[PDB]
């Protein structure tokens, strides 16, 4: 889909992890709970630091998110559409993880970011990447976490195909 | 350093 | 060759630069003219910082050195045996760059380090990575620079295949 | 893990060396290239001989191996799970060295010893001592050496989590 800066432009380290079978029946909104980014050259560096945390500290195969969102109106590829993520035990092989870079427990993402996210989700089902009757959900609905924050959680609660 | 061949 | 920690181990960024044709005719010794490292986990980090400076600040395709040396007695892969470096105008496509992490103008590198460099070069020609009549030269002989330091230069002047 | 005779039992010398951080991403199979032992009282003595060689002769802080294997079917603690060894420059702070007391370039170790080594590794992963996706490797893969012998290298090449 349009508007996504690929793994080669931001300098992702190379890996080889379990493949994902489409279409995915679930959609998962997550937040990093860390610092955020506003200019391009700055976000590419933020995406670099996160993948390295997942590989070096958590001992995971790769960044645990399918896609990420920068406060710069752009979308950055994590593991992509064709690889499973690792943030929700038991839903990983049938879901797509989308997380905004930053801490949005009290403050939500800017307009340009939320727009970037919805356009991505709509482009997903229009192309069969997401089942025709998929289920959008909050990270907290199927995991031992507070993510993706109350503020951002109430926003997506109104979006299409949410479960509840 | 120091590109150009 | 053994005693070499790969790009995946110290976490290198992904690139796709002009490849190099073997064997190489020149062998150039360089020093970074910066800070050094003595413990493993500490060196892995110094190599990440240097690659990033070349890509981000210098606008080069990748780290401009084929191999690097830490004072922990281990060798670290830059661009490798199969990719050209970018430090000597007119010699890059026909040479192999080996630099020592640190500033050795007045003080030379420890024993552990010096041994690793010679061990590496010896493995290179033994496997055809360097022409049987390759030429060893200081960076100062073929570039507008003082590198790799007078103290380091004087020591390598006695090494084999040196040009002078 | 059961089946391990401790330092106090074989009478080790006192030391105070750098600690290791668990889990360890690598597992290294090594051999001493020295004499072997078949009866307990004899192995306890060989272990004392090895420690003193590293300390008195090589000027090392302690025995350079985490654990050792005897042909009496028992396992002997070198520096342990919580201390770094010194046998692979650049991989020491992230690996667990396991070496069989003896020389196995042509003849591999008896069934008793091999069974205790595999049991130890399995007990290591289960208790989180080794990352669930650790990498098994021979000393020759990451160092300037022929250890742990061709005979032993072939056997371990079929063992799980091997890299290659």
């Amino acid at each position: 889909c349009p508007g996504i800066v690929p793994r080669s432009v931001w300098g992702a380290r190379e890996t080889h992890c379990p493949r994902m079978t489409l279409p995915a029946k679930y959609g998962i909104i997550i937040h990093t709970a860390g610092r955020t980014c506003n200019i391009s050259d700055e976000c590419r560096l933020l995406v670099r630091d996160i993948q390295s945390f997942y590989i070096d500290r958590l001992k995971s195969c790769d960044i645990g998110y399918n896609f990420l969102v920068g406060q710069d109106g752009a979308i950055y590829e994590g593991v992509g559409w064709n690889v499973q993520g690792s943030s929700t035990p038991g839903y990983d092989d049938i879901a797509l993880g989308i997380t905004f870079m930053g801490t949005f427990t009290g403050i939500p993402p800017n307009a340009a970011a939320l727009e970037a996210a919805q356009d991505l989700i709509q482009c997903a089902m229009v192309k069969g990447y997401l089942t025709p009757n998929y289920l959008l959900v909050g990270h907290s609905d199927v995991a031992r976490t507070l993510s993706p924050g109350q503020a951002l959680y109430n926003i997506i609660s109104t979006w299409p195909h949410f479960k509840h | 350093a120091x590109k150009x061949x």
